[PDB]
C-alpha cells in the first residue's frame, strides 16, 4: 500500500556526519513532499525541513539549516537527510513522513535510530537483587552499545518477568530485570538471570543468592 | 517562535466523548495554521489522524473529527475506544515552520485501575566492592501509567544522582518503571534510611530501608 521504509541504526562519533534515507512505496514521490522529524526520548517532536522531490524544494527550520542537507533522488525514489558536526544532543529517533497540502504526515516511517557517543563497546557488569511472593531482580550495569537480552533460567521462567528500558548513566546504559516467584519457590529452586550483550560477545549467568 | 500548548493529560472511558485542544502563544489558531493531529503508540508507531485542521487521513476512523474551537484547533473522539490510549500531537503551520504541541497522553480506562506494586532493592555487595552503590526501585502493574517518583535519603530530598524510565507498557496493559540512585560506596555509608516514594493518581506508595 503506501509504504515508507527507513534506514537502519546508527551509531555515530562526535565530529562525525551521517546520511540517512527514506525510500517511497505505494505512490507519485513527485507529488509529494518528504518531511523529516526528530524525536529526543524527552523533548518532544521537532520538525528538521521538508522537500519537494518533483522540483527540489526545501523549507528548513532555522535551528536546523546549519546540521542538515536534505535530498531526494527522484529515479531511485529516496530521500536523504546528511547531519553534520553530530554532538550528543543530535541522538534521537529521526522519522520521514508524507506529506502535501496543509499536511506533514499521514504516513509514517519507522524511525531511525542515531546515538552519537564517544564510548568504546563495554561489556555489562551483572548484580543480583536479592531482598534477602518475593520478586529478585538482577542489574546490567555500564555497557555500551545497546542491546542486551535477559532471560531468566534459560528462558524457563517467562511469566512475572519485567525488563525495563535502559537509562544512560555517564556515556554507559544500565537496565534491570525482575521476577516475581511464589515465596516457597525460593531459595529450594535455584533462580539465575542471564545476560547477553552480543556487540562484546558477552553471555554471563547471575544465580540469586539470599543475603 | 510560537509555544503551541496542549493538556498534559485526560482520561476518559470506551463510549464516552473526549475533546483535546491545541493553542498558539501567538494568539488564535486560524485555517491557514492547517492544524495537523497525529496519534503515538508504543514502540514508535506513529498515524497521521487529522490534517488540515479538519480532513481524517486515509483510514482514520470516522470518530476522530478535527475543528477550531473558538480560538483554538481540537480533537474530539466521539465514542472512545480502547485502543486510542496513545499520545496525541499537535503542530501548526506557522512562519513556514511546523510547530509542535507537547502532547497530550489519553487514558482510555479499558480496565480498572491499578496501584504500583513496588519493590526496593538495597546494593549487592559485589557492586559494593567496587565503591559503588545502586539502589534499584521497580514500579510495576499500575494504570493509569502516569507516576512520579521521589527518593529521600535519611528525610532529605534526592535530586542529584537519579534516574527514572519513562512508563513502558507491560503485557497485560498496565505499566511499569524503574528508578535507580547510585552513591558511591563513602556516600552510602554515611546515611542510614532510603526511600523511593511513588505517587499514582493522588495517593504514595513508599518503600524505605535502612543500612543495618
Ligand atoms: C512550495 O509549496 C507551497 O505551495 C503549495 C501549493 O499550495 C503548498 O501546498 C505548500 O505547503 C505544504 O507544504 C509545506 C512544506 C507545509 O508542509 C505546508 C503544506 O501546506 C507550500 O505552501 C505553504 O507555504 C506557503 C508559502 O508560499 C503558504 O504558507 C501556504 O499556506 C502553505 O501551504
Amino acid at each position: 500500500e503506501v509504504q515508507v521504509q527507513q534506514s537502519g541504526t546508527v551509531l555515530a562519533r562526535p565530529g562525525a556526519s551521517v546520511k540517512m534515507s527514506c525510500k517511497a512505496s505505494g505512490y507519485t514521490f513527485t507529488n509529494y513532499w518528504m518531511h523529516w522529524i526528530k524525536q529526543r526520548p524527552g523533548q518532544g517532536l521537532e520538525w528538521i525541513g521538508a522537500i519537494y522531490p518533483g522540483n527540489s524544494a526545501t523549507f528548513y527550520n532555522h535551528k536546523f539549516r546549519a546540521k542538515t542537507k536534505l535530498t531526494a533522488v527522484t529515479s531511485t525514489i529516496t530521500a536523504y537527510m546528511e547531519l553534520s558536526s553530530l554532538t550528543n544532543e543530535d541522538s534521537a529517533v529521526y522519522y520521514c513522513t508524507r506529506g502535501g497540502h496543509g499536511y506533514y504526515g499521514d504516513y509514517w516511517g519507522q524511525g531511525a535510530s542515531l546515538t552519537v557517543s564517544s564510548a568504546k563497546t563495554t561489556p555489562p557488569s551483572v548484580y543480583p537483587l536479592a531482598p534477602g511472593m518475593v520478586t529478585l531482580g538482577c542489574l546490567v550495569k555500564g555497557y555500551f552499545p545497546e542491546p542486551v537480552t535477559v532471560t531468566w533460567n534459560s528462558g524457563s521462567l517467562s511469566s512475572g518477568v519485567h525488563t525495563f528500558p535502559a537509562v544512560l548513566q555517564s556515556d554507559l546504559y544500565t537496565l534491570s530485570s525482575s521476577v516475581t516467584v511464589p515465596s516457597s519457590t525460593w531459595p529450594s529452586e535455584t533462580v539465575t538471570c542471564n545476560v547477553a550483550h552480543p556487540a562484546s560477545s558477552t553471555k554471563v549467568d547471575k544465580k540469586i543468592v539470599p543475603r | 517562535q510560537a509555544v503551541v500548548t496542549q493538556e498534559s493529560a485526560l482520561t476518559t472511558s470506551p463510549g464516552e466523548t473526549v475533546t483535546l485542544t491545541c493553542r498558539s502563544s501567538t494568539g488564535t489558531v486560524t485555517s491557514g495554521n492547517h492544524a495537523n493531529w497525529v496519534q503515538e503508540k508504543p514502540d514508535h508507531l506513529f498515524t497521521g489522524l487529522i490534517g488540515d485542521t479538519n480532513n481524517r487521513a486515509p483510514g482514520v476512523p470516522a470518530r476522530f473529527s478535527g475543528s477550531l474551537i473558538g480560538d483554538k484547533a481540537a480533537l474530539t473522539i466521539t465514542g472512545a475506544q480502547p485502543e486510542d490510549e496513545a499520545i496525541y500531537f499537535c503542530a501548526l503551520w506557522c512562519n513556514n515552520h511546523w510547530i509542535f504541541g507537547g502532547g497530550t497522553k489519553l487514558t482510555v480506562l479499558g480496565q480498572p485501575k491499578s496501584s504500583p506494586s513496588v519493590t526496593l532493592f538495597p546494593p549487592s555487595s559485589e557492586e559494593l566492592e567496587t565503591n559503588k552503590a545502586t539502589l534499584v526501585c521497580t514500579i510495576t502493574d499500575f494504570y493509569p501509567g502516569v507516576v512520579t517518583v521521589d527518593w529521600k535519603v535519611d528525610g532529605t530530598p534526592v535530586t542529584q544522582g537519579m534516574e527514572t524510565t519513562q512508563p513502558s507498557k507491560q503485557s497485560n496493559n498496565k505499566y511499569m518503571a524503574s528508578s535507580y540512585l547510585t552513591l558511591t560506596a563513602r556516600a552510602w555509608e554515611r546515611h542510614s534510611s532510603y526511600s523511593c516514594q511513588v505517587t499514582h493518581e493522588g495517593h504514595t506508595v513508599e518503600k524505605s530501608l535502612s543500612r543495618a
